[PDB]
């Protein structure tokens, strides 16, 4: 039981923010495309 | 006698090739995985993945999150969320970021905004530390 | 007759304990130049290494201590270092020296967790979720512990260095009482020796890193 | 004389029970580092385990070292 | 007394008078404790 | 998506917690406990819902 | 005398026994550092096997304190 | 008298084989820390293990106290 | 006599032996907690490694306590 | 005689290395019901080792019943 | 003599220092069960170091052997 | 003499002491082993642990010896 | 003479304190075998952690070969 989950976290939220700190820290030769084929557009009604 | 399978919810790195060893950064604790592995299901968290082929050559790519499952038939699945070559990244950006949030984990205050704050740190740290 | 290398060595009837204890700082030269030879290359990176191995851990009130730490484990490397070389008296294979090395040091660290923190330092005898009926004798028990800290201390180091050094020096008089018999066993039991002089030259840096980060860990613990 | 004797060897034995403290003590800073190793964010809460844990072990030691000296100078 | 008190009293003065402080108190400890040694001996 | 004129209305299933843990077949598996099910059934959650959104 | 002599061997071997309580009580204090670090939610109720472990173990320990003492003393 | 004497070495030593008693009760209830931190529902059926494995584990240690007891007074 | 005398320091000695066994089948119903925590599925299974391992860990301790009374009255 | 007496406190000794395969063989069916819970396919193959751990195990045991005999009745 | 009846006594009690590799052994063939249990594949590579092991091990087995004959007969 | 005679008993016998932290100190290093192959980027942070874990360790050890020569030479 | 029979009972006594060595042994290359399994590509810095804990482990059981032939010989 990691911390995060004791914190009321979820693997999806893990995996959003530490897939999004991987994608900042890429070069920016690759940073735009790669924040476009992974990026969020659904909303919930 | 190993059918790895290394996927990205865009690429596909590998898809039942047959490797000899792979290694990948679970959530509890690091292990490599040869033929005849014991079957397991892990979920990943930020680090390296070294891929031995048979020829004894390694590739190194880097995981950012998802999940590992070796099989009864020596069949492996590496579904990782972001998977990118090592070349495709630098380390100033991650020095950098990894002292915004080591600055904002002393400053918050809240117990969930503060865990997704260390999120984040070991984000950056496993990538200065697998970078160089 | 055993033990000759550990009386304190007389020279023409002069105290010559006090020069070789006096030597070890001779090898750390320093310079205010900016960039140097190898030698003060090579030590003021391992200086550097050690005080972020060492120091880190701290508060800002423990680094204060930086220098003695870093200065107490260099001077214990170097004596044991050196009391490896034939017919030297290593000054902390006696019991007098590590004593007073040790009972200042665990003596200034528990002094200071008692001037302040005195309500902490009194809480540190007893862990925190120890139970009720437990209480009372966890008490004697630490106060003890405690007490023996510096004798710990003194004792882990003469203790390791003399039983090293003995043992280096029995088996080098087999492998000469084998040397007028069957030579591959002299072969054998030389090669012993050399396996167990990389021992004791590993053995004499882990026990000046030991001795150091213990006292490191008493510091920590009382500031 | 005989009791000087059998101070020695009693003194001598009681000593023995040092040894499990030896190994009881490895063990604790052996499952530290496993303890560790699997959950690093808990290093604060680990180690204060462990110092109890090689406190209660030692005192056994000790209560060895005990006897050894309440043997050998105190009778 | 001159660059005696001035290479050795100086740069270790921060250390002397309020950084080893309690050090003395251990050494001073520490005097009684082979005194006490040495005596009864 | 069969082809381009041919598609067909497919269906998966969706497994809670309970249901892999209690499974007989998944105790072959190995340093599984009911934290890391916890988190391979969520991952698995958007892993069926990305492959529906492609299909 | 051959008694007060030998009563102080049994009374040192007898202490030998507290050994096996200094390395039992690593392994306790041992494995709660190891299953604490696996589930810290539990932590109150693992803690409380510990002591039971403890207690049991040390229980032992002080079994052979007392024939240390019952022939050293006692007798 | 030599016997007298002999019976405090020989019922010191038995009791050396209580500290196989004290390391395995620590194996016991370490190993019930472990196995319950991972299986937190099989709390009732790990426990009925642990008592099983303590009983024939202090069995083999108070046999150790019998002879420790059937030489000191029944010899 | 020097004997009847002995036979009680040899026969307490050979008694620590058993030591062996109260820690070795700590181990095996420690084990069995642990492997049985995991694939409770195989209890029956696990149990029967569990007797063949408790049986042979205190057949050893069972040898020791043969000469301990091979010594004591067969002697 | 001090010959048939030191015979039997040196048989009783050299019986205490009985203790060494008592906790070994406790090790090896401790760890073949670990290891047969995580792959319990490997059963046959497990148990393989088990027994040529437990043979080589009470091997260094039976070297000490051989030298408890030695002195017993060879000398 | 007592020189005789001490050799006993000595040549046993050094004896009793096989009793590190009974247990030293059951490890390491204990240990190759559950590494092999989980990576069955390198079970050539795996054998390869329980090898290095048991010898190791028993290596400082034999030394006690050796002063055990050494004493016996070479004194 | 009797005193002369029972120092050599005595400081040998203390030195059995020694052998507990033989089995400490390689359970130290082999936790490090294990807790190194499942978290090696802490591998600063173990190795920290177990050179603390070593140096309690073998503090008892020497505990041992302490007696081991205090009874030899100071006695 | 009382002295050389008291040489042969100090020096088999303080070679028991090898047997801790010879357990040691076993656990470190015992954790290596399973730290292998896990990790196999660290396996040319995790054994260089077991021949490190290899030494320090039969360091200890070297001191008791000391002892051991200290009394034996040297006195």
């Amino acid at each position: 039981v990691a911390y995060w989950r004791q914190a009321g976290l979820s693997y999806i939220r893990y995996s959003q923010i530490c897939a999004k700190a991987v994608r900042d820290a890429l070069k920016t030769e690759f940073k735009a495309n790669a924040e476009k084929t992974s990026g969020s557009n659904v909303k919930i009604v | 006698q190993m059918s790895f399978t290394f996927a990205s919810p865009t690429q596909v790195f590998f898809n039942g090739a047959n490797v000899r060893q792979v290694d990948v950064p679970t959530l509890t604790g690091a292990f490599g995985i040869l033929a005849a592995h014991v079957p397991t299901l892990q979920v990943l968290r930020p680090g390296l993945v070294v891929v031995h082929a048979e020829d004894g050559t390694t590739s190194k790519y880097f995981v950012s999150s998802g999940s590992i499952a070796v099989n009864a038939d020596s069949s492996v699945q590496l579904l990782a969320e972001e998977a990118v070559t090592l070349d495709m990244l630098d380390l100033g950006a991650a020095k950098a970021n990894l002292e915004k949030a080591q600055a904002e984990l002393v400053g918050t205050a809240d117990e969930a905004t503060r865990a997704e704050i260390q999120i984040r740190i070991e984000a950056n740290e496993a990538l200065v530390k697998a970078l160089e | 007759n055993l033990f000759a290398s550990f009386i304190a060595p007389t020279i023409l009837g002069l105290p010559a304990a006090v020069l070789i204890i006096l030597f070890p700082p001779l090898l750390i030269p320093t310079s205010k130049y900016l960039i140097n030879n190898r030698l003060i290359t090579t030590q003021q990176w391992l200086i550097k290494l050690t005080s972020k191995q060492m120091m880190t851990m701290h508060n800002t009130k423990g680094r204060t201590w930086s220098l003695m730490l870093v200065s107490l484990i260099i001077f214990i490397a170097t004596t044991n270092l050196l009391g490896l070389l034939p017919h030297s008296f290593t000054p902390t294979t006696q019991l007098s020296m590590n004593l007073a090395m040790a009972i200042p040091l665990w003596a200034g660290t528990v002094i200071m967790g008692f001037r302040s923190k005195i309500k902490n330092a009194l809480a540190h005898f007893l862990p925190q979720g120890t139970p009720t009926p437990l209480i009372p004798m966890l008490v004697i028990i630490e106060t003890i512990s405690l007490l023996i800290q510096p004798m710990a201390l003194a004792v882990r180091l003469t203790a390791n260095i003399t039983a090293g050094h003995l043992l280096m020096h029995l088996i080098g008089s087999a492998t000469l009482a084998m040397s007028t018999i069957n030579l591959p066993s002299t072969l054998i039991i030389f090669t012993i020796l050399i396996l167990l002089t990389i021992l004791e030259i590993a053995v004499a840096l882990i026990q000046a890193y030991v001795f150091t980060l213990l006292v490191s860990l008493y510091l920590h613990d009382n500031t | 004389d005989i009791d000087t004797a059998a101070k020695f060897i009693g003194a001598g034995a009681a000593t023995v029970g040092v040894a499990g403290s030896g190994a009881g003590i490895g063990t604790v800073f052996g499952s530290l580092i496993i303890g560790y190793a699997r959950n690093p964010s808990l290093k604060q809460q680990l180690f204060s385990y462990a110092i109890l844990g090689f406190a209660l072990s030692e005192a056994m030691g000790l209560f060895c070292l005990m006897v050894a000296f309440l043997i050998l100078f105190a009778m | 007394l001159q660059s005696i008190i001035k290479n050795i009293w100086i740069p270790m003065k921060p250390y002397y008078t309020k950084v080893y402080q309690e050090i003395w108190i251990g050494m001073g400890l520490m005097g009684f404790i082979v005194y006490k040694i040495r005596a009864a001996d | 998506f069969r082809s381009v004129i041919s598609y067909k209305t497919e269906e998966k299933p969706i497994f809670s917690l309970n249901t892999v843990a209690s499974a007989d077949s998944m105790s072959i598996y190995d340093d599984i406990d009911a934290d890391v099910l916890q988190n391979y059934q969520e991952y698995n959650l958007a892993n069926i819902i990305y492959y529906s959104l492609k299909e």
